[PDB]
């Protein structure tokens, strides 16, 4: 599976962005959609993940209440709505996918990764 | 289609074996058997909370190897079990899986595959994670639909490599109805009408979502099948064929099974009647949803057991009568849902918890269910392809807890080891699987060969009432019937009271003797010899001359002296022509006349024994030298087998039945001159322990000398084989002293009056007779079967062919000195059971030509 982000970019503090990850699979199967983020020289940080049919959603505590993860299986897309952005949210955001339908929070649990997209809060 | 099932409320069944590749299995549910409700990170379920607030397990979670051994003993092709959702996902949502729970189910699946046992896995057998009930309201909240699909997806991914049969929900009707209607099941709401039907709706949508998930993402590479287990009762009209009552039976079935099956197996909507009556609270399927609900099951999985019958508030009966007729329920499914493939996903009954391993009643429940399934397959062409016995082992039975047992394996819940001990039903079901149906063990192939050239081929009649010899019109019609048969011998009985109205020889009715002499002499003109029965008592006709009857009958020893005088008169008047004599027909089944006490039965029988011996010794001294015939008596001699062949007390009861039936008279007359030891010891012991007041009177050395050795041959009336069980009965009658109850075996062919057709029984009898009494000549003086048919009597034809094969096997193979076979009986009377070769209007039945063919061939060469 290949994962492709979009929706990143430059936003003013307190503003909002919607990231999306479109998956392409040569053998379309279920997967957990995840979002991670990384500042330069820092370790990769869990943001949000969503189970296949959307019954389970997890969020990092720094992000609870501001970010909302969702999904549209018909379009093979996972979405991250980011509201009330803070300067501390500035980072490269990576979408990720995990085959087993178990919503985990650490990077080694995710088998597939996108190229990353820059989010900048000035 | 909807409504078609209403039609169900409006030969010879020779099948023992299920179709080739029929799928035999057994089932458990996780809550019932696992134990370890909080071990290894398992989260609580609504049942854990419900048990702890409203109300030592099987411990399958820690004793997995003991359950696998039980499965090996049974020999099933599949094992049905459920995954405990909170054992895998303690909070229901698919956050981190409990690793020890995953390992348990994974180890189980590996062990089944290595043993060639197919898993059938149920995702939900009522154990909803408590966290989902408290946070959302459980199945009341339609967020459950995606939460349940997430759980199923994980299960398809972790286990579906190894699992080809999936059940989403076990019996959703009870989840909604007892969970929220009656309050008998977790979570214990009662009277909540809106929740009952909202819960039902989310169960159906959850099932459908999971089916489409499996169908699109997993079936292509895992190639399995998924269904849902729907349970129901059966029901019959409160008045025998009342159309309004039938209409209400349909409504009762629609309200339990139709509620979930119409959306899933039918047109994809709720049944019409329900939509109207409940338009209030029944949620609505959109037109798109209807097309997505129907066809979401790869086969019809059907549950038919005690959870749909007990307690009484489980179903709306509409005033009608509940019924355990599984065959009719299967036909209703076939009609309503258009002949689907059917798995019986649960079937069984229950016993009280005090029944440990000897569960006779479970065997007979299973016999009945399995016979109904076989009928549905063979006669109704219902596509049943497999059968789940329920359950593997005793466990926690919901609101009934541990007061009932449903396992094929007994578990002592007060022992640490919880060893699984096979019950009778486990042994029985094990043999069902080995033979793919009902046991043929006692059946052998047809043999080829012939009876001796001088074998006596006979037909039997009972008492002939007296009326040139052609004067008597009764005789003409007897001759016309015998002339249509190829018998060499004719057995009939005289009427003692007709011959000797006062009992005294000075008042002989010589017209009666002339009639009987005409029967014999006219028979001889046809080439047919007579076997004449002197005394043929029946419950309706005791047959004593009135002055003997009023002098206390067979309780008066003088009655035996009068019988000796009667016998001598018959020897004198008929014995130049008659060379075969039966003194008394079935004196050992005339314990229904002196039924007052055991002492009465034993006393009368003693006088009958003396009667026979006096007549025999008179014949032997005075008539044999000039007449050179032979004299015996006919013993009622049905065979007996244990009802439960896995209970040692039933093997003992079978041998005790033969003691009280046959040896009672055969031991004194044939062998020792005294009653059988087993019978006297058994009665004494029951008397010694204060339970019977009966005594079997001691026989003087003189009376033993009178009785011993007084038969020229062994004559046996054999009709059937009884199935017997031991039971300490109350009272001091004959039937109480012998401690025996009878069961009917539905899996065997039987007659309108319930006589079982058990052909190998006659071979077992003939061995038992020679084993205990030596190599005497044996005559079967009566053998037959009632048959409702009037011309094409196929049951009699079947009976004749199979019993005669076993007689010839006794002769050719076992070397029994069998010298004759008399078929019972020549003609039937108008309002009696139809045993006759001829109807009451003297019309010939089709079995005559079959019997003539056997006689002509002297068997089956
Ligand atoms: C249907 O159900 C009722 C039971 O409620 C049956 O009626 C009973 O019949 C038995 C004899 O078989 C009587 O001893 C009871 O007194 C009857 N009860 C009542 C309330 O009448 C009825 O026979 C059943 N079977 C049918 C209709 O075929
Ligand atoms: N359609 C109803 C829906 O409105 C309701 O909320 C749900 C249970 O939550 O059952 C279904
Ligand atoms: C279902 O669950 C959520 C709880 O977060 C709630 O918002 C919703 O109203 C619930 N619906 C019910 C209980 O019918
Ligand atoms: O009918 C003739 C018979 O009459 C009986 O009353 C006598 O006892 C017999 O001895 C005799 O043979
Ligand atoms: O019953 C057969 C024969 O028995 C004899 O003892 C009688 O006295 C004969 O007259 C008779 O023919």
């Amino acid at each position: 599976v290949q994962l492709v982000e979009s929706g990143g970019g430059l936003v003013q503090a307190g503003g909002s962005l919607r990231l999306s990850c479109a998956a392409s699979q040569r053998t379309f199967s279920p997967y957990v959609g995840g979002w991670f983020r990384q500042a330069p020289g820092k370790e990769r940080e869990f943001v949000a993940a969503i189970s296949w049919s959307g019954g389970t959603k997890l969020y990092a505590d720094s992000v609870k209440g501001r970010f909302t993860i969702s999904r549209d299986n018909a379009k093979n897309t996972v979405y991250l709505q980011m509201n009330t952005l803070k300067r501390e949210d500035t980072a490269v955001y990576y979408c990720a996918a995990r085959r087993i339908n178990e919503v985990l929070t650490t990077a080694p649990d995710y088998d597939f990764w996108g190229q990353g997209t820059q989010v900048t809060v000035s | 289609f909807s409504g078609d099932g209403r039609a169900i409320w409006s030969q010879l069944f020779l099948y023992d074996t299920f179709p080739k590749n029929f799928f035999w299995g057994i089932g458990t549910g996780a809550l019932q058997v696992e134990g370890s409700w909080k071990k290894d990170g398992k989260g609580p379920s609504i049942w854990d909370h419900f048990i702890h607030t409203h109300l030592g397990s099987s411990d399958s979670y820690i004793f997995l190897e003991k359950d696998l051994s039980a499965l090996d003993f049974i020999g099933v092709s599949f094992y049905q079990f459920s995954i405990s959702w909170p054992r895998l996902f303690p909070d229901g949502i698919v956050t981190v899986a409990n690793a020890k729970g995953l390992q348990y189910y994974s180890t189980l699946l590996d062990a089944l595959v290595l043993r060639n046992i197919e898993p059938i896995v149920t995702l939900y057998h009522w154990d909803l994670p408590l966290a989902l009930q408290e946070k959302y309201g459980g199945w009341k909240n339609d967020t459950i639909i995606d939460i349940f699909n997430d759980y199923a997806t994980y299960c398809f991914q972790m286990f579906g490599d190894r699992v080809k049969y999936w059940i989403t929900i076990h019996n959703p009707y009870l989840v909604a109805w007892h969970g929220y209607g009656t309050g008998m099941h977790a979570p214990g709401e009662k009277g909540n009408l809106a929740a009952v039907y909202t819960v039902g709706h989310n169960l159906i949508k959850a099932h459908s979502k999971v089916w489409h998930n499996y169908n699109t993402h997993f079936r292509p590479h895992q190639k399995g099948w998924l269904s849902i287990t729907l349970g129901s009762h059966w029901i019959e009209p409160q008045r025998s064929e009342n159309t309004m009552d039938i209409f209400k039976c349909q409504q009762s079935m629609v309200s339990v099974l139709g509620w979930f099956a119409n959306p899933i197996h039918g047109d994809g909507d709720y049944p019409e009647g329900m939509r109207k009556k409940l338009f209030s609270v029944l949620p609505i399927f959109s037109e798109a949803e209807k097309h997505e609900m129907r066809g979401t099951a790869d086969f019809f999985a059907f549950s038919f057991g005690p959870n749909n019958f007990k307690p009484l508030n489980t179903m709306a009966k509409m005033g009608q009568n509940v019924s355990l007729n599984l065959r009719e329920a299967l036909n209703w499914i076939k009609l309503e849902y258009n002949n689907p493939r059917i798995l019986i996903a649960e079937n069984g009954w229950f016993t009280d918890s005090r029944v440990k391993t000897e569960d006779t009643t479970a065997i007979y429940m299973m016999k009945n269910f399995l016979s109904q399934v076989l009928q549905a397959i063979r006669l109704d062409e219902i596509r049943v392809f497999g059968y789940t016995a329920w359950s593997l082992l005793d466990g926690f039975e919901w609101q009934d807890a541990y007061t009932i047992r449903r396992g094929l394996f007994y578990v002592d819940f007060n022992s640490k080891q919880k060893e699984r001990k096979p019950k009778s039903s486990a042994h029985y079901y094990k043999q069902i699987i080995r033979e793919n149906g009902f046991s043929l063990k006692e059946s052998t192939p047809d043999v080829q060969g012939q009876f001796p050239c001088d074998f006596s081929w006979g037909v039997t009649e009972s008492v002939l009432k007296p009326e040139q010899c052609t004067d008597f019109v009764n005789i003409k019609k007897q001759l016309e019937m015998l002339a249509r048969m190829k018998v060499t011998h004719y057995r009939f009985a005289l009427d003692w009271a007709s011959v000797l109205p006062t009992g005294q020889l000075s008042a002989v009715n010589r017209q009666a003797l002339r009639y009987y002499r005409c029967v014999v002499s006219e028979g001889l003109k046809l080439g047919i010899s007579a076997m004449v029965t002197l005394y043929y008592p029946t419950h309706a006709h005791l047959g004593l001359p009135e002055p003997l009857l009023h002098a206390d009958g067979w309780l008066n020893p003088s009655t035996a002296e009068a019988f000796q005088a009667y016998a001598g008169l018959c020897f004198q008047e008929l014995g130049d022509l008659v060379k075969l004599w039966i003194t008394i027909n079935e004196p050992n089944r005339l314990s229904d006349i002196y039924n007052r006490s055991g002492n009465d039965t034993y006393g009368a029988a003693h006088n009958l024994l003396v009667a026979h011996a006096l007549a025999w010794r008179l014949y032997d001294r005075q008539f044999r030298p000039s007449q050179r015939g032979a004299v015996s008596l006919s013993l009622h001699a049905d065979w007996a087998e244990p009802a439960n062949p896995y209970a040692d007390s039933h093997w003992r009861a079978a041998e005790r039945f033969l003691q009280f039936e046959i040896a009672w008279f055969a031991e004194p007359l044939f062998k020792t001159g005294d009653y059988p030891a087993a019978m006297r010891e058994y009665i004494a012991s029951k008397h010694r322990r204060g339970l019977s007041s009966s005594a079997l009177p001691r026989l003087t050395e003189a009376e033993r000398r009178l009785l011993k050795g007084t038969v020229d041959f062994c004559a046996l009336n054999h009709f059937t084989t009884r199935f017997v069980m031991h039971e300490q009965l109350a009272g001091s009658r004959y039937d109480s002293d012998r401690d025996i109850q009878f069961l009917q075996d539905i899996t065997r062919l039987s007659s309108p009056t319930r006589l079982a057709v058990i052909p190998w029984g006659v071979r077992k009898l003939l061995r038992w007779v020679r084993r205990n009494y030596g190599d005497m000549d044996i005559y079967i003086t009566a053998s037959g079967i009632d048959d409702q048919a009037l011309e094409d009597d196929r049951l009699r034809k079947y009976y004749l062919g199979k019993y005669l094969q076993e007689v010839l096997k006794a002769y050719l193979i076992d070397k029994v000195r069998i010298k004759g076979y008399y078929a019972f009986k020549l003609a039937e009377e108008k309002s009696k059971p139809r045993f006759g070769f001829f109807t009451s209007d003297f019309k010939a039945k089709s079995s005559i030509q079959f019997y003539n063919k056997v006689i002509s061939s002297r068997g089956f060469p």
